[PDB]
């Protein structure tokens, strides 16, 4: 209840509609492990980094095979075939490649793992901000309204669970900025005045809640003579 | 044939990439310009061994000329063995500049379309009118995010020399690239470990939930450690080791 | 077209993004920060630039008696945009700095194929009428190698690069999402000032 | 040339990965919503130029 507040709307909808939203959640959490199961690429970002290291020393392995312009590719048939003065022309162009080699590879995991910490940065960025607490940056902790956050482990990497609020099935309505009465102007406290095509009163934000329009819900704060689309209409008290 | 005013002594002709493009022939004084011949690119479009075995052709930037539905122009290059539609969808294979290939049962066959950026709507603006709900859904979506890489070690004097000892008696002659080297495996498998440390060590308190599992009528069983297998983990948990493997 | 180079058109043209931009304009201003979060709900426009100002500690009714002002406000600060952009010698040096960078390294990649790398030449055809095999592979491979190194050393530099481009198009996406599809109270996030809309 | 080995094979995939990633960052940066909303054909806001 006190999230839902914290995202605009009273306690009261909540304490009002409790089975209809465990439901829905218990559906929700139930609907993950098949929509997870399901998709074939769900979890290829975890796949990718194995795949490149894998890639990567498969590489430097093969690359040892190369002659690099040499009689052969093995020390020791070099070794039991010749004699020292003439080994260290064949053996300085091994030398050299297989150093060019691993300084490729270096520099290859160095700018693998750059990337690799942004990522983790990100992670522990969110971590903190959308599990321990509720976020209101957009599209930061899912995409709606935020709620809360559950984290999972995973080989390599972490799973965020979102849990959202969304609206749905809205309806028309007229509205005014302003009611005009006794020659004075009302403003709502919180809320939009609304009209169902013969009444007026005065909802909330998200959820449509009508209400008598009352002097404890408005304030008056000026004139009729300098709101622009003013309606009139009664005020009780 | 060539436009370029020829003082009556020069022969050749470069460019700003110092390459030949005019020359003169000798027998007669006449300028000719020279261009080099058509090469490009192959690119191959399938859908998957499972699904069909037929296959599309794109020469990348090349017109058609050079080279039943073989012909058809894009920006790209051309493009040999799909059909080209009016409709649009959503894209399923990019090819260049908003076009992209499918699969389509029409038979089967592969199709060309221009990418779909979505459905058309309008919403009726008024400044007397509003429009406001009157009910709600949970909705909950999963994000991943990888956190850390495999950490290695390699030794200089084994892989390039193994044991021969004139080798590494060669190898001593170039330097010390091997300290950097360690010393580059070393910081990247030291950041490796504190990136885990950061993203997971964040409370100081190992919390533990009550025996009775009743929170208002709300189900967590998918996410609580499950005590009947021995590694205790949720179902989610196992679900996501096990689809992940090398 | 250079010596094996080739430049790959991008899959969404102009046109496209132009379509995507109008949109997103078209929704900001009919719907507000509704459609950012669910359906496209109306609202008229006064109505919403209210909300938008009690979301940073004003009251309503401070816009319903002056909107004529703040009307001619906005009017004046938007027409004076196109003179500020038009006037200022580097405004987009950022944009030309990518366009300028690409162009010099591919010149220089095109460039360093003259290079004799202490070689009789610098072209392959002239050893190769000139020549016979035995003594051709001398020249060859440092050619060969020099070659091979200037392309590594374009590989590595295009790899850097790429890295602060996505860094700048992850910073972009995340103002889009927070700037314009809802209102920020970060400080200094979107503008100076007191963040109204983007 | 095809003696030294296979380091052609690795700048090919660098630069098919740079591609699609530039194709990415703006497939990211400007698909945002799924829908194409449209203006209405009376241009009256309040009084704001747009
Ligand atoms: C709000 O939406 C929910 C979700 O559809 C509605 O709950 C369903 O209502 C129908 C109509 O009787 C039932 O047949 C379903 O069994 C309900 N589902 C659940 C999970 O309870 C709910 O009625 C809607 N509220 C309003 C006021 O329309
Ligand atoms: C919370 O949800 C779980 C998952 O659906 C429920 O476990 C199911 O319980 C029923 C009834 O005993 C069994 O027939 C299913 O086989 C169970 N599923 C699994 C995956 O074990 C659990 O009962 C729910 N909690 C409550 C209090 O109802
Ligand atoms: C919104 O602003 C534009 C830009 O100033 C106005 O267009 C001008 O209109 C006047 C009067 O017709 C012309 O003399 C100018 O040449 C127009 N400028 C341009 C750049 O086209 C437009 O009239 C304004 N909208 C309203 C409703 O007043
Ligand atoms: C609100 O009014 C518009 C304009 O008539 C209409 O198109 C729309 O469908 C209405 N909303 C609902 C939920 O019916
Ligand atoms: C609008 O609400 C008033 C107040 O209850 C009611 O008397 C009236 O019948 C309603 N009008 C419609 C069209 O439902
Ligand atoms: C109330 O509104 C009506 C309709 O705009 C108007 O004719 C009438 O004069 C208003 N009442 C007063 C006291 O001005
Ligand atoms: C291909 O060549 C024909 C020959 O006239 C020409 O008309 C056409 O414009 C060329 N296409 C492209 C893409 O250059
Ligand atoms: C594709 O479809 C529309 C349908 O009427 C047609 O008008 C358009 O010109 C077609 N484009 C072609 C054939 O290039
Ligand atoms: C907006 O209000 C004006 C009153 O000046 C009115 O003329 C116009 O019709 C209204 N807009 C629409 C779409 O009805």
């Amino acid at each position: 209840a006190y999230r839902f507040n914290g995202i605009g709307v009273t306690q009261n909808v909540l304490y009002e509609n409790q089975k209809l939203i465990a439901n829905q959640f218990n559906s929700a959490i139930g609907k993950i492990q098949d929509s997870l199961s399901s998709t074939p690429s769900a979890l290829g970002k975890l796949q990718d980094v194995v795949n490149h290291n894998a890639q990567a020393l498969n590489t430097l392995v093969k690359q040892l095979s190369s002659k690099f312009g040499a009689i052969s590719s093995v020390l020791n048939d070099i070794l039991s075939r010749l004699d020292p003065p003439e080994a260290e022309v064949q053996i300085d162009r091994l030398i050299t490649g297989r150093l060019q080699s691993l300084q490729t590879y270096v520099t290859q995991q160095l700018i693998r793992a750059a990337e690799i910490r942004a990522s983790a940065n990100l992670a522990a960025t969110k971590m903190s901000e959308c599990v321990l607490g509720q976020s209101k940056r957009v599209d930061f902790c899912g995409k709606g309204y935020h709620l809360m956050s559950f984290p999972q482990s995973a080989p390599h990497g972490v799973v965020f669970l979102h849990v959202t609020y969304v609206p749905a099935q809205e309806k028309n309505f007229t509205t005014a900025p302003a009611i005009c009465h006794d020659g004075k102007a009302h403003f709502p406290r919180e809320g939009v005045f609304v009209s169902n095509g013969t009444h007026w009163f005065v909802t909330q934000r998200n959820f449509y809640e009508p209400q008598i329009i009352t002097t404890d819900n408005t304030f008056v704060s000026g004139n009729c003579d300098v709101v622009i689309g003013i309606v009139n209409n009664t005020v009780y008290d | 044939e060539s436009n370029k005013k020829f003082l009556p002594f020069q022969q050749f002709g470069r460019d700003i990439a110092d390459t030949t493009d005019a020359v003169r022939d000798p027998q007669t004084l006449e300028i000719l310009d020279i261009t080099p011949c058509s090469f490009g690119g192959v690119s191959v479009i399938t859908p998957g061994t499972n699904t069909s075995n037929q296959v599309a052709v794109l020469y990348q930037g090349v017109n058609c000329t050079e080279v039943g539905s073989n012909v058809f122009q894009t920006r790209a290059g051309c493009l040999i063995g799909a059909e080209y539609v009016n409709n649009s969808y959503e894209c399923d294979i990019p090819i260049g500049a908003g076009i992209c290939a499918s699969y389509q049962t029409q038979s089967q066959s592969i199709i060309a379309y221009t990418m779909s950026l979505g459905a058309e709507n309008s919403v009726a603006y008024s400044n007397n009118s509003i429009a406001i709900p009157t009910n709600f859904t949970i909705s909950v979506t999963t994000e991943i995010l990888p956190v850390s890489m495999t950490k290695t070690s390699v030794d200089c004097t084994m892989y390039i020399c193994g044991d021969s000892t004139e080798c590494s008696n060669l190898l001593l002659q170039y330097g010390s690239f091997c300290t950097q080297l360690k010393r580059a495996l070393t910081g990247i498998a030291v950041e490796q470990d504190k990136n885990t440390q950061e993203v997971f060590a964040q409370v100081k308190q190992i919390y533990k939930t009550p025996p009775i599992k009743y929170f208002g009528g709300f189900n967590f069983s998918q996410i609580l450690p499950d005590p009947s297998k021995p590694s205790k983990r949720s179902p989610i948990e196992d679900l996501l080791f096990n689809k992940v493997t090398l | 077209k250079f010596n094996g180079l080739t430049v790959l058109p991008p899959l969404l043209t102009d046109e496209m993004i132009a379509q995507y931009t109008s949109a997103l304009l078209a929704g900001t201003i009919t719907s507000g920060w509704t459609f950012g979060a669910g359906p496209a709900l109306q609202i008229p426009f006064p109505m919403q630039m209210a909300y938008r100002f009690n979301g940073i500690g004003v009251t309503q009714n401070v816009l319903y008696e002056n909107q004529k002002l703040i009307a001619n406000q906005f009017n004046s600060a938007i027409g004076k945009i196109q003179d500020s952009l038009s006037s200022t010698p580097s405004a987009l040096g950022k944009l030309q700095d990518v366009v300028n960078h690409n162009a010099q390294a591919l010149n220089t990649l095109v460039k360093q194929l003259s290079s004799k790398f202490g070689a009789i030449s610098s072209v392959l055809n002239d050893i190769l009428s000139r020549l016979d095999p035995p003594e051709a592979e001398v020249q060859i491979d440092r050619l060969i190698t020099g070659r091979l190194q200037s392309l590594q050393t374009y590989v590595t530099q295009q790899l850097i690069r790429a890295a602060e481009i996505r860094a700048s198009a992850n910073l972009a996406a995340t103002k889009m999402s927070e700037c314009v599809l809802g209102q920020s109270k970060r400080v200094d996030f979107c503008g100076k000032g007191y963040h109204l809309m983007s």
